[PDB]
């Protein structure tokens, strides 16, 4: 009922922003939807909020073929083997140096203080591969703004201001952490759809109305007649649920030839509108991708996109990516591209037709039930529940665990050293400095609590499997060249429950 | 400061009965602070009477006849300084 | 952590209906969303369900630059310097005298077992300004109507069946309460965007579909070109929140000539259709009024307006009112008179293009988050939860904590004083009084807790201050004729904190 | 941005010892700390001389230094009626925040801040 | 009823004087008005007189907004993370190095025996930006002077007369003060004339 991973990995943090802090804005200029205003900060920060950061993919399928759920309870962090090298570059050389005198500064923000970014899926975790080297990633965060320029009640963050370690070579950081309670993830796809939890051989005691209008010598006539449900009008039965909530999105094929010739990537996106600006839905709320054997399709904003090894950062086509796809929620949860259902828009009478209308967007209803969106091996851990008066079923919409209280950032930087003074006093901000980065080990050591799966099914369920055949690369493997790939996104519902 | 730049997403529509309605993105207009108002006008056009004459970032275009259309796009700035663009439309009949 | 604020006033109760109960409809003449059934009774009673009853204007300034959130926790009620007159008018003259035998009844509903009024808004408090005397108000309240008449369920409530206090002159009355655990109230704005919370250095790991269709020749070609989102497409990062519901208000501006030229402030109005009658919502679900640099709109019916001293009761304008505007709450609340965004609406291919609508409506879905309405130093502090088998997050509406078991109705009426009755019997109802009223004093002192400012911000936030230039008149003073006014609503954000 | 404290001069009479440019008039301010590089000789002759050594090493220092002061406050406690006045940020937007670094990381101080905003009565 | 502020501060300490003490007048020609007599050192001094050493403006703001008097109590100073660094120019290029077995001198003069030069409005406080860093300023002052010429009663101070306390890589500095009784400064305006 427990698993425990542990991940080390080096890395090099390099000066940022020169030491500085600085005003950073879209005031270059930019679309409304577009502008910000925020602060790019001279501190790196750390971040393991991926599920292969932990998991290697051995243990990823160990997880899944196994367990029903599962869900953090600890972690131990450490920063050791610390070494800071000064680079000095004469006559278009560079010569680099160990200095066991300087420092790194390291803060953590236990007490959430500093604005959150990690839960915001940004690219700078420790490497999947555990023989890669990476670069922290530099901190920054936005703040309100009115187009490009800031308002009264924007903040400015100086992280100096809070007490940080210092380590020098020999010094080592270490942290633990507590996750809160929080429900474990459903690594499970249920064997029964919401529209057939019934009795299939017994007819049901309560009637519906079945017929409107009855032959009257040649035309028809006004009569209302009843019937109870049974399997052969299984679609008419009473039940006691609905499907979970709906925002629809647009429909694209990965079939090219399928898809409309015009540019729609926005004017059809589903959209969310606050204060003056849009944002695209991405992902929205939990929904299947796709309807059975419609398997090329999928909500034009609605699943996480991965890239695959190597894929660039702009208008990459689509065999660069890797398209997941939620069709194992299909049994609770309403498809992604289609109407929630439908609803009566009159009041039907002699001389007026009844007349209804498609609901394409559904709040929650008493009575609604629902999966959350699946985790993948390459998808994110968990996300910080905003702090509002209000929050309904804090799940982070891209995945993963809702936390009042997450694991808090920790952030590190290289402590400025002043390069040769002048001899004569000078009021003027220091602006030479020696250059320098440091380097380093880390280690991430996660516990995981595991709801073993326990299933008295008959046959035999689905388990995530390699393929058998020959190939001329393994699957989660490094190349020839020494560069490792994650051919395809692995999500975590394999084992079946039923509803 | 500098005056709002105008962009309009599709510059050569080209759509045909029995297809009626397109649509002109201008939400992607840029400018240093932020765009204030919005305003489409066709420039010229089949004789009609559905216009639309708007002040919506995204244009949609309903009940088109066959013909060549051209829409000008002028953004406000929030000192009062403006821009324009043009944009093209084609609707052909059927075939 | 707590602040004790204590008020005390002087009362006057006159006798109400004669001592009668009376039942009371709309039974002359009224459109069907007017109807009404109810019971006048000849009780009055103690209204300090607003802050101002509680609050100089100096303390409301001190609780809202320091706190983050504050809640009510006792409270102690008491009566004293009971004195009842009698009233006698001979020859056209007016004479007064003191009755020490007669009494003041006193009912404390600590059962609520009758109909509560408190929580409607209704104008009777202790006077905010301390040197008022105010006229205490007549109980009363509604049932079930069909129309102007009742039916069997409507209910009468006599409140001498239950078992009250008398209080002779000399005779003091208490009461203490203590409040349920209620959320803290959020005294605060937030310093981030729910669409800005991503680290705008780094891109994200993720995909969004950025392309649809590319150049072929000389036209375009149906092609899907996928991106990862950075700081210049931010709108189209992938995100794990969205922003609070929303029920679409109409937006009028406090320029006139901005306005339609019509009667709309009914047929344009956002309503809710019950049992066959409409009713205004007012103020809606929290929303912010206005997106920025639009200061001069707001939702028809939206915010509280409060009015200026002396403002009369009908067709008063605009000039007279102080209209309050929740432009705080934008980081995370949808503007209340926008869409709260798109849903697309068909499924588009070769033939077909992307359809999109807007959604004037939008019921609460997982990942929401919001915050509530603001509470004023002149608004509402509590309301009574309906008593129902479900209520969606039970913040009242008009603002404040909702309670379960709110401060209880506290009752007071003049014992009748039969006049000189005939010296035959007469099994007839007595209907000869002697005329009489009440007076006294009453004080309400009640305990807060607080959540005291702790921000580590650098540079210096928005609090609430007095203008410091000249001024005919100080705000929050008594003129030259000994008349006290509120110049304008003070809300309770001024403080700042992250999201 | 101003001073803090400043040395009471030692002297017979002293009326009043505030520092005119305002603050705390000490008798016993905190004492100045003063710091300075050891000289290191460069090469030395190896022949005697009684000559004063004047060819250094030449170097400088660096570190950190952290300054704590606890300060002993007297909350504010009016019964006034009105409110009163409070230093605020204006609310306004702006191209910067004051008080913050502009584009290019250079910290200001846009206005000289007093410390007389609540009232008290004579 | 009390708050502590606590700063960080980087700062860069070159040699002065090229490790001399020397005499600095107006010598060269003055005012009467502008005449004076006294001497550079060699060392330099902390100077952290200025609110905003401590207090940061949102600090500033908390404090002016809500009290009506306030004064200093005590006082910790501290040197840390102490590094020499040796600069030889050859072929004109810069080398810097790291010298473990140097050392810096501080001298903390609590017996007030030197002239005191805190107090006189002077440019050199620790940044108010906790990112800055400042070049720590030199040692100066002033004796007796008639014109551009000195008198018998002229001081001359030279401070490795003095016990300093010797610090190479590794060693830190620590100092606590306690401040005397002053009065509370008045943090209001008198709402009476
Ligand atoms: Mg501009």
């Amino acid at each position: 009922d427990r698993v425990i991973t542990t991940s080390t990995r080096t890395w090099a943090l390099p000066t940022y922003n020169n030491h500085l802090y600085k005003q950073i804005s879209s005031q270059s200029g930019a679309s409304n939807d577009n502008h910000y205003f925020g602060y790019s900060t001279p501190w790196g920060y750390f971040d393991f909020n991926r599920f292969h950061c932990h998991f290697s993919p051995r243990d990823w399928q160990r997880l899944i073929n196994n367990n029903w759920g599962f869900r953090p309870k600890r972690l131990n962090f450490k920063l050791f083997n610390i070494q800071v090298k000064e680079v000095t570059q004469n006559d278009g050389t560079t010569t680099i140096a160990n200095n066991l005198t300087s420092t790194v500064q390291v803060f953590t923000d236990s007490e959430y203080q500093l604005p959150y970014v990690l839960g915001s899926a940004h690219q700078g975790c420790l490497p999947p591969f555990p023989a890669d080297v990476f670069m922290v990633p530099q901190y920054g965060y936005l703040t309100l703004n009115n187009g490009s320029q800031a308002v009264c009640r924007s903040s400015f963050y100086c992280l100096e201001y809070f007490p940080s370690q210092m380590l020098r070579t020999g010094n080592n950081f270490t942290f633990s952490y507590t996750f809160e309670d929080v429900p474990f993830h459903s690594s499970y796809a249920h064997s029964q759809s919401l529209d057939r939890l019934m009795n299939p051989l017994i007819d049901q005691y309560l009637y519906y109305l079945s017929r409107t209008n009855t032959p009257s010598g040649t035309t028809t006539q006004s009569r209302l007649q009843f019937s109870q449900a049974g399997a052969s009008d299984i679609r008419d039965q009473s039940r006691n649920w609905l499907p979970g909530p709906c925002y629809r999105q647009q429909r694209v094929s990965k079939t090219s030839a399928d898809n409309n010739n015009s540019e729609y990537s926005w004017t059809g996106a589903t959209k969310y509108h606050l204060n003056g600006r849009d944002s695209l839905v991405n992902p929205g709320p939990a929904m299947a991708s796709h309807k059975d054997d419609e398997e090329k399709f999928f909500p034009q904003s609605g699943v996480l996109i991965f890239g695959k090894q190597g894929s660039e950062k702009t208008n990459v086509d689509i065999e660069k990516v890797m398209i997941t796809d939620e069709e194992e929620i299909r049994t609770t949860n309403p498809v992604a591209t289609e109407q929630y259902g439908s609803v009566s828009t009159n009041l039907q009478r002699g001389n007026r037709q009844a007349a209804t209308a498609d609901v394409n967007t559904q709040g929650v209803l008493p009575g609604m039930v629902w999966q959350d969106r699946d985790v993948y091996l390459q998808g994110p851990i968990w996300a910080k529940i905003p702090h509002t008066d209000g929050h309904f079923h804090p799940s982070p919409l891209m995945g993963g665990f809702g936390l009042k209280h997450p694991p808090p950032q920790i952030l590190i930087k290289n402590t400025p050293v002043p390069a040769n003074p002048s001899t004569t006093f000078s009021a003027a901000k220091f602006a030479s400095f020696i250059t320098q980065y440091s380097t380093g080990q880390v280690s991430v050591e996660i516990e995981w609590e595991l709801q073993k799966e326990n299933s008295k099914r008959w046959n035999p369920e689905i388990q995530y499997t390699s393929n058998y055949n020959k190939s001329v690369n393994v699957d989660f493997t490094v190349d020839t060249n020494g560069v490792y790939s994650e051919p395809r996104p692995i999500g975590t519902r394999y084992l079946t429950r039923n509803l | 400061n500098r005056p709002p730049i105008a962009i309009v997403s599709p510059q050569f529509q080209e759509i045909s009965l029995p297809t009626t309605s397109t649509v002109i993105d201008g939400s992607q207009s840029t400018d240093d602070d932020k765009i204030v108002q919005y305003h489409w006008e066709e420039l010229k056009g089949p004789l009609r009477e559905e216009k639309i004459s708007e002040d919506t970032a995204i244009l949609k275009l309903s009940k088109l006849v066959p013909g060549n259309y051209t829409f000008s796009l002028t953004v406000v700035d929030s000192d009062g300084a403006t821009n324009s663009t043009t944009a093209n439309l084609t609707v052909n009949k059927a075939v």
